[PDB]
């Protein structure tokens, strides 16, 4: 009764092209995507328009070194990025860009000519251009109490999930699908309501974040307490869902070696192109709608649903290093900057980034 | 967007939210834009 996702399966692995790369290159698609609006070239005149409108914080790069306005509305989330782009400035050529560190995007795809902003996550009907987003080193939500100064440091977070995963190997884990996250989607709801109607079948659970206003946001219900994502590893089925834009829960989910449950494909980080359904993860429809389906038949598959979750941890373990963040940063901001049409002057009062 | 659905504030501040802006309202003992300095 399962051809149906038994033949999905095969079809997709059949399409699967294997990342070979010991660099970056696996991602090199994105950066040629997200920059084919600029190809005609991007004008001094296009630049002073993305400032002015203030749709992200200005940074400046000339002699290999690190210039930025004054203001930036996220501080740590300018931090983190700073970090990456110091680390590989000594390379990279004379430049300037709009960084917006808001979670939305900015430049929809209708506005035209295309102008050039750099988002952490958007969707094929924006003209943002993806770059890893701040939280790979710091700036991440500040879920108390487990994450006090941020949700980052993926390198050790990486550690610590591998060592989860360690301790729950596959036939240990357990069998009920589990959720913990806050409402910053509505398309969340269908799966924490499946989870109060059979609490068997999903764990799925509201916490609050600090936009909380009132019970609504936990949809009635006193919040749940938040859990460290290394103790999601001991469950089989891992949901993951957008938020406002993509969720940093994705990523991690797969080194806990559990089957990661993806809803929706819309929203995206710049990695989420080379992770493919049905190789590396259970893609769910955006309404949930078969979502017990899907439930059924990786229960009924499981040495199936193993070799998904083992092929997707191994393409995070494997592709999505913190040096892989630092090449991509590096090999995007080298290409766009061919795109650039004219020679850029340090701004009067932008201070340097040190060190 | 409420920027504060992202928790920008640390060390169990409150985040309010403002006309598309934020502000962390620190616990005693800490300070900066995202109440990350401890004072
Ligand atoms: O109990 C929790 C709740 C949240 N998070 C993490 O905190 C971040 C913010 O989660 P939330 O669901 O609040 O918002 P999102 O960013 O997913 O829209 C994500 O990386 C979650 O994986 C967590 O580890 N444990
Ligand atoms: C990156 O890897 C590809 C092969 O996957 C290779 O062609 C390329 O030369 C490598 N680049 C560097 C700078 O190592
Ligand atoms: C599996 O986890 C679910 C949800 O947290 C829990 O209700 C159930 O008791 C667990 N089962 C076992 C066998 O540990
Ligand atoms: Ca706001
Ligand atoms: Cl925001």
């Amino acid at each position: 009764k399962w051809k149906v996702f038994i033949d999905q399966i095969n079809r997709s692995l059949e399409n699967y092209e294997p990342c070979s790369s010991q660099n970056c290159s696996c991602y090199h698609g994105v950066i040629e995507e997200d920059l084919t609006p600029f190809r005609g070239g991007i004008s001094r005149k296009m630049m002073a328009e993305v400032v002015r409108r203030k749709l992200g914080t200005h940074y400046q790069i000339t002699k290999n070194r690190l210039y930025r306005e004054n203001d930036c509305m996220f501080p740590s989330r300018c931090s983190g990025v700073e970090h990456f782009i110091l680390e590989v400035i000594g390379r990279l050529p004379d430049m300037e860009m709009v960084i917006n560190v808001r979670d939305y995007p900015q430049v929809p795809k209708w506005m035209e000519p295309a102008i050039p902003v750099f988002s952490f996550s958007k969707t094929s009907e924006y003209h943002d251009i993806m770059y890893p987003a701040w939280t790979f080193w710091e700036g991440g939500p500040a879920v108390w109490p487990i994450y006090p100064t941020g949700l980052g440091r993926w390198d050790l977070f990486r550690e610590d999930l591998v060592r989860s995963a360690a301790q729950w190997p596959w036939k240990k884990k357990n069998s009920t699908a589990y959720f913990r996250g806050s409402r910053t989607s509505p398309e969340r709801d269908p799966l924490i309501l499946l989870s109060r109607k059979n609490p068997k079948l999903v764990d799925a659970e509201y916490t609050k974040n600090q936009a909380w206003k009132s019970m609504k946001d936990t949809l009635g219900k006193p919040a749940a307490k938040d859990v460290h994502l290394v103790d999601h590893c001991k469950y089989k089925y891992l949901f993951n869902f957008r938020g406002v834009a993509a969720s940093f829960r994705f990523k991690h989910l797969f080194l806990c070696g559990s089957l990661v449950f993806h809803v929706g494909d819309e929203w995206l980080e710049f990695f989420y192109p080379q992770l493919k359904p049905w190789v590396h993860y259970i893609p769910v429809k955006t309404d949930l709608s078969n979502v017990q389906e899907l439930l059924q038949f990786v229960k009924a598959n499981d040495d199936v649903a193993q070799e998904i979750a083992e092929r997707g941890s191994q393409f995070i373990r494997n592709h999505l290093q913190m040096d892989d963040i630092t090449c991509y940063w590096e090999n995007l901001l080298s290409e766009y900057s061919k795109f650039l049409s004219y020679n850029v002057t340090r701004r009067k009062g932008y201070d340097q980034i040190i060190p | 967007v409420n920027e504060c659905v992202s928790n920008p504030c640390q060390n169990d501040a409150t985040c309010l939210d403002q006309i598309g802006e934020f502000q962390c309202i620190c616990m005693p003992g800490y300070e900066g834009v995202h109440c990350e300095v401890n004072t």
